[PDB]
């Protein structure tokens, strides 16, 4: 029971695990059997919900957020999203689960048998979290790791059956990417677009040959900070800015992944390229602009101009101007006239909506669409009832978009305190004040008084 | 040393009368722009078409308010999450119109308290603290931004960001009852029991303590100066209190232990309001309260109501009267 | 100790897991058969004769939506005595009249009473300063207010607040819209010493925490206190400092400090109360006059205040038929009050 | 005070004998309390079947102080 | 009260015939129009279309009527505007178009006389609530 | 009027606050 | 030790009713309309 105790180890059993700080062995064990808990996760819940899965049903309205990540990349759907073949579901579910036993095996032998420090017995896998260079180097290997993980995204979307592509010409559908932008004044210039309404920063990206073109530049990007990590040490003025500890790392982590959480939150609520909404549903945008579509589509089917009609506040009841001029849907659904979807963009010319296109042009699976996306807009109970909040009993429904907004919300909201939590403590122990105020020493006793 | 290593050290300064501090550097200037557009604006301000529908809503005390009544009026549908600074508008007479004052207070506010919190920590730092002031402090702000920035987000528009006023912030309660049954919501429910909680424990302890002051005054002077400024003695008998709550509950009920004591009056508010904020920011992606509306059926299927369902008789009356000119479609969907 | 009295009042304060007292003949069996009352009727009882209502587990309710429901408006305010000449001795009767709602209630309330003559008691046993009755009496104020005296100024208990989950919810709303509850002025003093409560609550809490002096080794600081210890186990000196720095004030002494943090929510929950006793008697903070003329002459004119009250007159409009069943509201569809499309 | 440690009571042997039996006799004596339509009787509360006639199209809600008691048992007889 | 054989027998077709229907239709009706209709009809509305309803009496006076199951089963085949001059298919699901409405693509018919059931005896339950709208809730 | 006596006790209490940061009895470690 | 203590009743007259309850609201997840 070496330090497995408060008095030992001077962790209380509810920070337990800090415990394990300087126990490189055991909290290897940590780390692999965790990444089994993950792994495991999505291998049963994909077969959970290939069990649960009607084909002839919209995803969105089963409750399933793993397929739908399957079939993005093209797995397992054709023209329209149509499921063809659920094989490829069945495949990844039954791969992850069996791979998590692997983990979960290696995860309980160096936790629990291995031996609890790894420095005596391998100096390739030892670590003191204190080397500069051990550090810049595990880190390193990481990096080349993920590069690799980002290039198996452009395997796949180049030369292995392609991606779903809800904007493909003729409608959604899988579609090899031959093109890919390659050229760093689209790919890094999305990084430079402000977060705000119209623009929304990388949140925008609207075309897969965007999307390949980022993930090779990461990918090398990647691979390439990973070469440079592990052969150089950290700069003095890296040095002299970071806290070099354990806890430390923890909180930069901690950081970083709050703010990804956060920036997923985002994608998944506004983005429908690389959340096709034919899986995932409408995004709240594209059902309100849904909307109007629809009762523009009925009103003028009986005889309204829509054009010349003037709603109560003398705002055009269907369709008005944007502040830019731009010709869009109106009712409240004027603030959502930045949604862009492939059953919508047909009516739009070059100064907006286009009302010679929308007198003539609209399509039957247009009004189709629209009603679908009006009546799956993502609202709806904690308890699953669909609607506005004063809908009755009936409809079984939230969309996937608010599952997956609201849960990473939550999470990256509680590892920014994280952050903060390990931050601040890292900081007060590399100065040494962590476990309070020594009486002989205060401070605040050696300063001037303020007044 | 050197122009630059002086200033470091002055802005760094323990001993200003204000810390100021590399968090500071951002939040002074922040927060005084915030504060003078707020109290300019609320005073000045020519009505704001919040929803975008050429109904200018009028929140100045020049312009017909009261303090209750008053308020800077968030910016129009129109704009929705667009950026609308200054300097987008042709003209200032155009900025106030379409609510431009609002962005800037929050903006500016929002970072500014980001950097208050991130100060906080910087001072324990420089006192030789334990560092975790900053995270209590993270539950209302995390509070502010669900109801200035994350929720205007879900919802596609700053114009249905809080209202910065006393009225205005009850009409965003209603409506968010009306949109999200916010009340039927577990979340808000934790931010109440957080609230009403921490009124009580506060409560609790204020007069756990007081009871137990020794006598150290006159029975004519305040008992206030039987406690002196840095005192090294307890001022309270800790015993003497947890004799007394201990046998008012029973022994195990109480706290003995004033260390874990003051971390259960830190955790209980904070985790309480960071639910309350986390409830906000989740209805924001319309992730709503629980709806058991027509859930109790008859033998027949006649709805037999419950008290859910008189709720829902009065968020409908919210719901229709709402925004009475903005709606032309049947279904509010944001 | 000599006479019988001496020898009770021996037994009733033996030093034991649950003190017992004289205010304890009061206490348990009115906070119990309080506490029992919600328990049996959210688990069994109706609310269909008195409010067209389910409302237990056994009708299909759940935790949020269960409640004993006030008795019906045409009740008054009777007492609803088990053997009184409503129920007349019988149980079921009784049950099915609203008979638990004041049961409850009038338990609740001699139970609260007990309580507080428990605080006072215990601390005049220990020798402590009784405060902990003393700020006691705001939850009794706003007890007494709320569930006493607001139905009792208004028509019948029907118009109490119902002990459920939802059916307070439901009390909140309607204070709302037929009160305008959240423009009083007393209502905004509770929510101060509400939030001001819970603000003070953390802040202590958390500088407390963050100043403590290292009387330990370990990196778990709960061991590193002893409660007969005569120090300070955190440093006010350093925790004012801090707050003046950062805030621009601080406390510097810790009994004006606890006596603060007694003061703020306790006084808050005093005025709410004060507000309901208001409201009793539909004595509202509905309205500024001044904002209406100008209203009534002005069509251009509009404020937060009036887009509030045209809520109101939605949740009057839309909730009165099924809220309040007495009256027999029939609202054919085109008067109700709707703003377009909704 | 005084009293045996909840520790001590809820570990031994004799405790699990005599609970052994008085939990699961209890709790089976609540579900029986439902089972039978007990409950229902006792409190006066409607089964799915009692709350509306066939034909109703109102509620039957008391209107009457001194005569409730009677009104329910009216509203009772036409189901 | 209960659900009885009488609120379960609905008119069959527009002479007068009735049908009977079993407690297990009327519960398999109600599951599957929320399966395939609820998501525009909850309730007896229509959400994209709210002028329409399925109340009784709006059925009776479409064309041809629907407000019988022969009616109504011939709607989910081959519905039509409401004065029955124009063929909706494509708009509206039906076992005609159950290729772009694909809940459509294993209805029975027994499922079309399920719905057809829940619709018709739905009204004869809920009344006026029935079709209603929010005013009802 | 009712402006200006709004204007006028915000603008009391914000000198009052001014006051009670910077001329304050100063805290007294003895 | 003594086993008929106020504690004992206290006891009692909470867990006593709190599984005949407990029952109680377990039989009623089986009812159906
Ligand atoms: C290191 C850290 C230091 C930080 C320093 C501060 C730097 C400034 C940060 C800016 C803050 C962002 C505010 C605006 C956020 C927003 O409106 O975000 C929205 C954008 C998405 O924008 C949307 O982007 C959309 C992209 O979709 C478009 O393109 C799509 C392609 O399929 C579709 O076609 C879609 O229909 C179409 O409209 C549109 O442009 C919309 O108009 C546009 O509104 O998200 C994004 O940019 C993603 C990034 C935003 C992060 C989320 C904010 C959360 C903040 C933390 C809160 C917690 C704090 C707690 C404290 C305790
Ligand atoms: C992802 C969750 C997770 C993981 C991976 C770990 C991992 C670890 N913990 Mg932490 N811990 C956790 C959560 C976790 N903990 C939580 C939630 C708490 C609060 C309750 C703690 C509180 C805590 C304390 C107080 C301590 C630890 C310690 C440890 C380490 C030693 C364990 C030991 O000695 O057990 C001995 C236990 C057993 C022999 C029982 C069996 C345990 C095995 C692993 C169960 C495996 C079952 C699984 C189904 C097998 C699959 C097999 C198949 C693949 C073939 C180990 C690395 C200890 C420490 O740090 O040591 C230096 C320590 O003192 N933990
Ligand atoms: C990224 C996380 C995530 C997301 C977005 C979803 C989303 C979804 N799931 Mg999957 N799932 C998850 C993780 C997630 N789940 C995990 C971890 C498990 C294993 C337990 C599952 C196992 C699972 C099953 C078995 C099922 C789903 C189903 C569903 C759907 C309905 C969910 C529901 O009704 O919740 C109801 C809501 C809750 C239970 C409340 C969650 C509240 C948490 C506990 C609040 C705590 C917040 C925070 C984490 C705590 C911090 C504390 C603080 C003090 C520090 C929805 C599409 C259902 C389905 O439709 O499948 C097709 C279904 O049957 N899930
Ligand atoms: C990243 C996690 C990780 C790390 C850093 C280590 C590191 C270590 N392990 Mg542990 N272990 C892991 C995970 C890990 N292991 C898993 C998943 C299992 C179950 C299979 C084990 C089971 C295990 C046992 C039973 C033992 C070790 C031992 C060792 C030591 C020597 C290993 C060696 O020299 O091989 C050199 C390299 C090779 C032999 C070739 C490796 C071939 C790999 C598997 C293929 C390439 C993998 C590729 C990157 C894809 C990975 C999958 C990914 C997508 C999830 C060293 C401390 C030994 C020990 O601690 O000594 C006392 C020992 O007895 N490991
Ligand atoms: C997980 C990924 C990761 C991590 C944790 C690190 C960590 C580290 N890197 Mg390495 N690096 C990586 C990936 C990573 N690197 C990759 C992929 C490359 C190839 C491009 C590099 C190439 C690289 C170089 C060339 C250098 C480092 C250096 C360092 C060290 C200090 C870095 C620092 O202070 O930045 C913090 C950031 C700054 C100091 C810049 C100023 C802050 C700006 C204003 C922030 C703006 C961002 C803002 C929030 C908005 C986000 C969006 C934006 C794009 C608009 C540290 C060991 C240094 C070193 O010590 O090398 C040995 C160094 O010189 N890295
Ligand atoms: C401290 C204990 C306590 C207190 C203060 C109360 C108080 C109350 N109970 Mg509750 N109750 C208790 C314990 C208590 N109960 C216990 C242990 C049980 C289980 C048996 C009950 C079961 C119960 C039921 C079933 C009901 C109440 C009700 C009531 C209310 C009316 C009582 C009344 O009118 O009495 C009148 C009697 C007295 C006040 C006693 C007078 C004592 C004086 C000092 C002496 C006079 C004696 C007299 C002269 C001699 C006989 C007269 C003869 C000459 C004709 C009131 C809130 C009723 C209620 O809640 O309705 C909504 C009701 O229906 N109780
Ligand atoms: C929360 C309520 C509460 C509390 C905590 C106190 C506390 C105190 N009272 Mg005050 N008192 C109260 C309410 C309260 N009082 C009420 C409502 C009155 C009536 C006007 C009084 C009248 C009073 C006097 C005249 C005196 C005190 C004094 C005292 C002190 C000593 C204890 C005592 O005498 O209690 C008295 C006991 C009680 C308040 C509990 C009474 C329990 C009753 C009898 C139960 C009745 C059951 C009922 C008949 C059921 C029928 C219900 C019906 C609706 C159907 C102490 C400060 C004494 C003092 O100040 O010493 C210096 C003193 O002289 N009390
Ligand atoms: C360390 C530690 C811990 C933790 C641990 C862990 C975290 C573990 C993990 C573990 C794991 C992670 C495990 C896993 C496993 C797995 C498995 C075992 C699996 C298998 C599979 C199978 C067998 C399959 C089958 C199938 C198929 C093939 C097809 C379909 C169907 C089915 C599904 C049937 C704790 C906290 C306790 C504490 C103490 C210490
Ligand atoms: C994939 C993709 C793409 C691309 C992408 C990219 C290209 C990215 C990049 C990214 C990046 C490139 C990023 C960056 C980041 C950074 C950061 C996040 C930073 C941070 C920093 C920090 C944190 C610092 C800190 C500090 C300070 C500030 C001061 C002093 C101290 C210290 C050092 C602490 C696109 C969109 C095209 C399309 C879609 C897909
Ligand atoms: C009224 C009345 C009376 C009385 C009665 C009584 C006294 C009763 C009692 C009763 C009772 C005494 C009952 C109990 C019950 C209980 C229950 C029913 C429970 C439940 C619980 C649960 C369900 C749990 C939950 C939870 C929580 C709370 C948190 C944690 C987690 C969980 C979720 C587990 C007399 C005869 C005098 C006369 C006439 C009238
Ligand atoms: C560990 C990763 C092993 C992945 C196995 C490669 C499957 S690649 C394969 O390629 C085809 C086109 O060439 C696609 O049409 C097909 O969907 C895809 O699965
Ligand atoms: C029922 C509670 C009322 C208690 C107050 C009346 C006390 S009365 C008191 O009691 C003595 C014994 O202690 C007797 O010896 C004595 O004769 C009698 O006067
Ligand atoms: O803006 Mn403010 O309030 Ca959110 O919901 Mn839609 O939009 Mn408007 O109505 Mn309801
Ligand atoms: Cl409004
Ligand atoms: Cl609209
Ligand atoms: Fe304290």
């Amino acid at each position: 029971a070496t330090n497995r105790d408060q008095e030992s180890s001077g962790f209380a059993w509810w920070a337990g695990n800090a415990r394990l700080i300087n126990l490189s062995g055991k909290l290897l064990g940590a780390h692999v059997a965790h990444a089994g808990l993950i792994v495991f996760w999505a291998g049963a819940m994909t077969l959970f919900e290939l069990a649960h899965f009607i084909p002839e049903k919209p995803m969105y309205e089963q409750g399933l957020i793993l397929i739908p990540h399957i079939a993005t990349l093209g797995w397992g759907v054709g023209p329209g999203g149509e499921v063809v073949d659920t094989f490829p579901f069945f495949v990844v579910g039954v791969v992850h689960l069996i791979s998590s036993a692997v983990l979960g095996f290696g995860g309980v032998y160096h936790a629990i048998r291995g031996p609890e420090t790894l420095e005596e017995y391998s100096s390739f896998f030892g670590y003191d979290w204190k080397d500069k260079n051990k550090m810049t180097t595990i880190l390193g290997f990481h990096l080349i790791v993920l590069g690799i993980g980002a290039l198996l995204l452009v395997a796949k979307a180049m030369f292995f059956g392609g991606l779903y592509d809800t904007w493909a010409p003729g409608g959604g559908d899988v579609r090899v990417i031959t093109n890919p932008t390659l050229d760093p004044r689209v790919i890094f210039g999305y990084l430079l677009k402000s977060p705000f309404g119209g623009e929304g920063w990388i949140v925008s990206v609207n075309n897969l040959e965007d999307v390949v073109g980022g993930h090779i530049w990461i990918g090398l990007i990647c691979i390439a900070g990973g070469i440079w990590h592990i052969l150089t040490t950290p700069f003095g003025w890296a040095r002299r800015a970071f806290i070099w500890s354990g806890e430390a790392y923890l909180s930069y982590s901690l950081g970083a992944l709050s703010m990804m959480g956060f920036i997923a939150t985002c994608f998944v609520w506004f983005n429908n390229t690389v959340y096709p909404s034919e899986f995932y549903g409408p995004t709240g945008p594209e059902a309100s602009q849904a909307q109007a579509m629809t009762f523009l589509i009925r009103d003028q089917k009986l005889g309204a101009n829509v054009g010349s009609a003037q709603g109560p506040t003398g705002l055009g009841k269907y369709l008005m101007r944007s502040p830019t001029g731009e010709i869009i849907f109106g009712g409240e659904t004027m603030r959502f006239w930045d949604f862009r979807g492939p059953w919508l963009e047909p009516l739009r010319g070059p100064n907006g909506l286009d009302l010679n296109k929308i007198k003539n042009d609209i399509q039957p699976w247009q009004e189709r669409r629209a009603a679908e996306y009006m009546t799956h807009a993502p609202l709806g109970s904690l308890n699953s009832v669909g609607g506005v909040a004063t809908e009755i009993n009936s409809v079984n429904f939230v969309s996937p978009r608010s599952w997956l907004a609201t849960s990473h919300f939550v999470l990256a909201f509680f590892f920014l305190v994280g952050h903060l939590w390990h931050a601040g403590r890292a900081r007060a122990a590399a100065a040494g004040f962590e476990k309070g105020i020594d009486r002989e020493s205060e401070p605040v006793l050696s300063m001037p008084s303020l007044d | 040393a050197n122009l630059w290593e002086r200033f470091c050290n002055w802005v760094t300064s323990t001993d200003n009368r204000l810390y100021v501090g590399w968090f500071g550097v951002i939040m002074i200037p922040t927060l005084l722009a915030a504060t003078i557009c707020f109290v300019i604006a609320f005073i000045a301000a020519p009505p704001v078409d919040i929803d975008g529908i050429r109904e200018p809503v009028s929140g100045s005390l020049l312009y017909g308010n009261n303090i209750i009544t008053g308020a800077v009026v968030p910016s129009s549908n129109a704009i929705g999450l667009h950026f609308y600074p200054i300097w987008e508008a042709a003209s200032l007479d155009e900025w106030l119109y379409n609510g431009g004052p609002y962005q800037l207070i929050i903006f500016h506010f929002l970072l500014g308290a980001s950097c208050y919190m991130g100060r906080q920590w910087e001072l324990s730092y420089r006192l030789g603290m334990r560092p975790w002031i900053c995270v209590a402090y993270s539950a209302p702000l995390a509070s502010a931004f669900a109801v200035f920035l994350i929720y205007p987000i879900g919802q596609g528009s700053f114009s249905d960001g809080m209202p910065l006023g006393i009225s205005g912030t009850f009409n965003f309660m209603i409506v968010f009852q009306a949109e999200h049954n916010i009340l039927m919501h577990p979340f808000h429910q934790l931010g109440v029991a957080g609230v009403f909680g921490g009124a009580l424990f506060c409560a609790m302890h204020g007069s756990l303590v007081t009871s137990s002051l020794i006598r150290e005054t006159t029975e004519t002077e305040s008992a206030n100066y039987g406690y002196k400024f840095g005192q090294e003695e307890e001022t309270y008998n800790i015993v003497a209190a947890h004799g007394y709550f201990g046998r008012l509950i029973f022994q195990y009920a109480s706290f003995n232990n004033s260390r874990s004591l003051h971390f259960f009056l830190a955790a209980w508010p904070v985790v309480g309001v960071w639910f309350t904020a986390l409830g906000i920011s989740t209805m924001a992606f319309n992730l709503n309260g629980f709806n058991f509306n027509h859930s109790v059926i008859d033998a027949k299927g006649n709805v037999i109501n419950t008290w859910a369902d008189i709720i829902n008789r009065a968020n409908l009356g919210m719901e229709v009267m709402h925004e009475r000119n903005a709606h032309n479609f049947p279904l509010d969907l944001a | 100790e000599r006479g019988w009295f001496d020898i009770l009042d021996d037994w009733l304060k033996r030093d034991r897991f649950v003190f017992v007292g004289w205010s304890g003949i009061l206490l348990f069996p009115c906070a119990y058969l309080a506490l029992g009352g919600w328990l049996t009727g959210t688990t069994f009882v109706t609310s269909w004769y008195t409010h067209g209502l389910a409302s237990s587990y056994l009708e299909g309710c759940n935790f949020l939506t269960v409640a004993v429901s006030t008795p019906a408006n045409s009740m008054g305010h009777s007492l609803l005595l088990l053997w009184g000449p409503e129920a007349q001795g019988d149980f079921t009767r009784w049950c099915q009249l609203g008979g638990l709602w004041t049961f409850i209630a009038l338990h609740g309330a001699f139970g609260l009473i007990g309580f507080m003559l428990r605080q006072f008691e215990i601390a005049r046993l220990v020798g402590v300063r009784p405060y902990n009755a003393i700020a006691f009496s705001a939850p009794i104020a706003v007890f007494v207010s709320v569930f006493l005296i607001y139905p009792l100024g208004q028509s019948s208990w029907f118009f109490a607040p119902s002990f459920g989950v939802a059916a307070i919810f439901r009390f909140l709303l309607f204070f709302q819209g037929f009160h305008n509850w959240t423009l009083n002025p007393f209502h905004m003093m509770g929510v101060a010493g509400v939030l001001g409560g819970a603000l003070l609550c953390a802040i202590h809490g958390a500088t407390v925490e963050n100043t403590l002096f290292q009387d330990g080794e370990g990196a778990s600081t709960f061991r590193a206190f002893n409660p007969t210890q005569a120090e300070e186990t955190y440093s006010m000196v350093t925790a004012n400092r801090f707050w003046s720095q950062i805030f621009g004030i601080a406390f510097s002494n810790k009994r004006w400090l606890h006596f603060f943090m007694l003061f703020v929510p306790v006084t808050g929950l005093w005025m709410s109360a004060i507000g309901v006793v208001g409201l009793a008697l539909n004595l509202r903070s509905y309205d500024f006059i001044s904002q209406e003329i100008r209203a009534a002459e002005d069509p251009e004119f509009e404020t937060f205040y009036t887009k509030n009250l045209l809520l109101n007159e939605g949740i009057r409009a839309w909730m009165a038929p099924q809220d309040q069943p007495h009256e027999n509201f029939v609202f054919p569809e085109e008067v109700l009050p709707r703003g377009n499309a909704l | 005070t005084g009293e045996r440690p909840f520790s001590d009571i809820i570990t031994s042997v004799r405790y699990w004998v005599i609970h052994s039996i008085t939990i699961p006799a209890l709790f089976i004596a609540g579900w029986l309390f439902v089972s039978t339509g007990l409950a229902y009787d006792v409190f006066g509360t409607p089964r799915p079947d009692s709350y509306y006639a066939q034909e109703q199209r109102s509620i039957p809600l008391v209107t009457d102080r001194f005569e409730a008691k009677q009104q329910v048992e009216t509203f009772l007889e036409q189901l | 009260a209960e659900l009885t054989p009488e609120v379960l027998t609905v008119p069959l077709n527009s002479e007068g015939k009735t049908i009977t229907l079993t407690e297990k239709q009327y519960l398999e009706g109600k599951r599957l129009f929320q399966y395939a209709c609820a998501s525009c009809h909850v309730g007896g509305i229509t959400k994209t279309n709210p002028s329409l309803d399925l109340r009784t009496e709006t059925l009776a006076l479409a064309t041809p009527p629907r407000d019988n199951i022969e009616g109504l089963v011939d709607y989910m085949k081959n519905p039509t505007t409401y004065d029955g001059e124009q063929e909706i298919a494509e708009v509206h699901p039906s076992l005609r178009s159950a290729d772009i409405f694909p809940k459509m693509r294993n209805l029975t018919e027994k499922d079309l006389v399920a719905i057809a059931g829940h619709i018709l005896v739905e009204p004869k339950i809920l009344g006026d609530k029935w079709g209603g709208g929010k005013v009802y809730y | 009027m009712e402006t200006i006596t709004y204007v006028f006790i915000f603008a009391c209490i914000i000198a009052l606050f001014f006051f009670a940061i910077f001329f304050r009895e100063p805290p007294r470690i003895t | 030790y003594p086993i008929f203590t106020v504690r004992w009743v206290a006891v009692h007259t909470l867990a006593v009713p709190t599984i005949f309850f407990l029952g109680a609201i377990a039989a009623m997840q089986f009812i159906q309309r």
